[PDB]
């Protein structure tokens, strides 16, 4: 339903998704026997984001977002997410892949998780 | 030769007929392909100062593309003379051939891809006119791309301009409708019967290729059977593992994806989709030389990244791209640390990395299975596809039967 | 000449010498504008068969633009050879000067147009140069359009994908954006001291004219005002009429307008908007012939729908559009009985339908009254617009004073 | 409100506009002194429509109608709608105009007082 890790993380699950929970916090990835399945993954972090990373106003406050792609397959090129918001003294980073065909993916779903997430 | 001189009167001008009728045109196509001696007729055309006439008289490009297209691939001694008397002809920057689907090859480049082709088919067999099999009616839904349909992406109407807009505007519904038709890819498999999945088989193989540049095969345009046949001998797979992959790739395919795929590519954004059969992205075509093995490295230089999209998409020039691509990702393999790949090897415990090198007949099945993963993402990332494996093992039974 | 010789110099090659650079072009350019005997320069060039190459060196489209607007202008009885050597010019790159705003005008066209147009200003007295009178700088809100701006309605950015879109769904938030921007008139006039009012008029009257053909002027192109005093001549209107309609316009106009004015014009849709300065609806431009007295008869025919809304982005195409419009509103008006007209005679009690047929200077203030009402709307339906009238008439004291 | 006429008609008021009754029923237009007012006409009639009108579902029912379409002016073209449903035995009419610039317009208007016109 709505997931919460014991480090203070509170998450909003999406649906259809295998919830599972790793040490830092908890990984998504996308149910079914899917081509190209999405596959999340939230964790609390402290070190804050490299110097380089965009800036995008995701909610009320800002997010430092960095976007990777590379050679994939016939899907389309591999495309890896990266993006951070203010939480408190540390930060909670959202973590995502996805393969395209047709450019650079929305990741509706990867920054939901992030406007939503917050700390305890 | 008896074909120059019949040739010889259908384009030569008398007093107060100075035009070259479209049924005059046709009978000299027609007798271009119907010759016995055909680097004789152009030798003896060029005797007359005809050849550069012939060229010069056959107007339209549909027609001209017909003409250019046969003799460049029914010629070997004379074949640089044509050429020559071509060139020549091209006074002024005609259209030429250079319209239409053919529209990012310039008519020497039309030419010098028909010469090409047709060695290319002699060479490495797959020449001879195939059965006019027969094709699906379907325009939607999975199984409904040019490979269910002999319809070539390139002859699709472009996508209504609604559309267009709501696709670069990222609208999900939208996607979508353009965008790969499964999700559950073992579903799919379960709401057919073994024998709707033979009938699939058949189709996609059976037809006579799609081809963009028909009239530089001999004959009729060979199987798509035929085509994987000679790819897969050249290099050193079956036709049934290029079989498999195609029909996987095919089942994932729609109509409207055919014409997302190539417009994206060839519009402003030059897109870097997934094209044709085997869906190959144009990029990749690109930097792996896809087309090595067709065409010369004078003609490949040249290529616009459209004209390479646009080769994509005539299936022979795919499918020999497809079954390259294929050897290359084994041959990667068969280079590989299987300690350093753990997940891979979790997934695929009978994987045989060594095999790999050689030919399909001597791979584990799970070698099939790690290699579709492979083929529709990153190869040898160790990570997988979790659908793609089982959904290409199932048409690879297909074809073993 | 030594127009002639200095032009043979610049574009002549030599052995260390192989290119019309931009700056040699620029010189030949202003060297033709300079000119004190254009036509004798022009036969020289073409007894020295360097008027062809004149046209095939001068390379960049918006130079190409400059060099053959300058020769269709300025030369008379030499117009031919001009064009002659121009058509000679265009095989091998046919492109011409057909690209961004004059993509809809051929080459050759463009060429007709300059020379028409130039003739026409000589002949109807708006050839003469225009001080430079400062423009508005607003880009949003009523009088940004391009008579408060002199910024050209085919030189603003496409519209945004996202935009086109909710334009196309008629989502209302949006159509407003781009629609007319005023809603109560009365309210917005009471915002506007008497010194706001004429500010505008001045602003409005005061500019260059923003115009498509530049070159085709012997200077600087001509105040909006010149154009305004020639088209009142040729139509036995008064300058202030017109400047009344088309403030009256402009005050209903944004500069987002203006923008989905033309694109709308020329995109697939092929809109019937109404554009520029006087907003000339399109069909009506083709249908009342409006732009007769500055085109010929050929070349008008040939003028595409696109051109045509093109024509009406470019000042005095658009304010001679306007004037012949309003003398044909009048003059139909003349014709009319007022019996049959009964909310008419109603709404402005003092008209006078045999006045119209003559200068507004002899017309009852209901009669411009009316004519505005019948201008914004159908001529003489008996159904007239409650608030235009008033808006009109407003604009129209600011002129008289 | 809601206007009742004495021979039946009832119909909503569109917001913003001037009701006035008239002989077979009302006639509203647009307030305000603006460039283009939208003139709408709804009344009651035994007589049935002009022959041959496309038709249309409006809402529960059926709706005779015809779009013409004119030279105008510089605010566009002039638009007629002209749309009756049937009340029984009898039908109501609803006539609208206006200009518009950029084709057809929607008549969302018209049409929502045609829906909601009734007898009794
Ligand atoms: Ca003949
Ligand atoms: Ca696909
Ligand atoms: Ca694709
Ligand atoms: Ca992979
Ligand atoms: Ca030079
Ligand atoms: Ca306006
Ligand atoms: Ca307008
Ligand atoms: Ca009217």
């Amino acid at each position: 339903m709505t997931l919460t890790h014991p480090n203070g993380l509170v998450v909003e699950r999406p649906v259809g998704f295998d919830a599972r929970r790793s040490a830092e916090g908890f990984r998504f990835d996308e149910g079914g026997k899917l081509r190209n399945p999405r596959q999340l993954e939230v964790q609390r972090q402290d070190a804050p984001p490299p110097p380089d990373l965009a800036s995008r106003r995701l909610g009320d406050g800002e997010a430092r977002y960095k976007v990777e792609e590379d050679d994939g397959g016939s899907a389309g090129s591999e495309y890896r997410l990266w993006a951070a918001k203010p939480a408190g003294a540390r930060w909670i980073v959202v973590s995502a892949s996805e393969q395209s065909e047709d450019g650079e993916p929305t990741f509706a779903l990867a920054w939901a998780l992030l406007e939503r997430a917050r700390l305890q | 030769t008896a074909t120059s001189d019949l040739i010889e009167s259908l384009i030569s001008y008398s007093w107060d007929d100075w035009q070259v009728t479209r049924q005059e045109a046709r009978r000299v196509i027609a007798a271009i392909r119907n010759d016995n001696v055909p680097d004789a007729t152009i030798a003896a055309l060029d005797k007359s100062g005809s050849l550069i006439k012939l060229f010069q008289r056959v107007g339209p490009p549909e027609l001209a593309r017909s003409l250019i297209a046969s003799i460049a691939g029914r010629t070997t001694m004379q074949r640089y003379q044509a050429r020559n008397a071509l060139i020549r002809s091209l006074i002024n920057n005609p259209l030429g051939t250079q319209t239409d689907n053919w529209i990012y090859f310039p008519t020497i480049t039309f030419f010098d891809i028909c010469a090409d082709l047709a060695d290319a088919a002699g060479r490495l067999g797959f020449a001879a006119a195939g059965a006019t099999g027969v094709a699906s009616q379907a325009i939607q839904g999975p199984f409904s791309g040019v490979g269910a349909t002999g319809v070539n992406p390139t002859d699709l109407p472009s996508i209504a301009f609604g559309d267009q807009l709501k696709l670069l505007n990222k609208d999900p519904a939208t996607v979508t409708k353009y965008s790969n038709p499964l999700g559950d890819l073992g579903a799919y498999l379960s709401q057919l019967s073994p024998q709707d999945k033979l009938n699939q088989a058949q189709t996609l193989v059976g037809q006579p290729i799609s081809t963009l540049f028909p009239d530089a095969y001999p004959g009729n345009p060979p199987s798509r059977a035929k085509v994987m046949s000679a790819a897969a001998r050249k290099y050193d797979l079956t036709p049934q593992l290029i079989g498999a992959i195609i029909l996987a790739e095919q089942r994932d395919q729609t109509r409207d994806e055919d014409a997302k795929d190539y417009q994206a590519a060839v519009s402003i954004k030059s897109a870097n989709t997934s094209i044709g059969l085997g869906q190959v992205v144009v990029s990749t075509a690109i930097k792996y030389e896809l087309f090595t093995d067709l065409l010369g490295q004078p003609v490949r230089r040249g290529l616009s990244r459209k004209a390479v999209a646009t080769l994509l998409a005539s299936d022979e020039f795919n499918i020999f791209a497809t079954a390259r691509y294929i050897r290359y990702v084994a041959n990667l393999a068969s280079q590989q640390d299987l300690r350093k790949l753990p997940k891979t090897r979790g997934a695929f415990p009978s994987i045989d990395l060594r095999a790999y090198a050689g030919n399909p007949r001597n791979w584990p099945r799970d070698n099939v299975r790690a290699l579709a993963s492979e083929y529709t993402s990153r190869p040898w990332d160790d990570n997988l596809s979790p659908g793609w494996p089982m959904f290409v093992d199932d048409a690879y039974a297909t074809f073993l039967d």
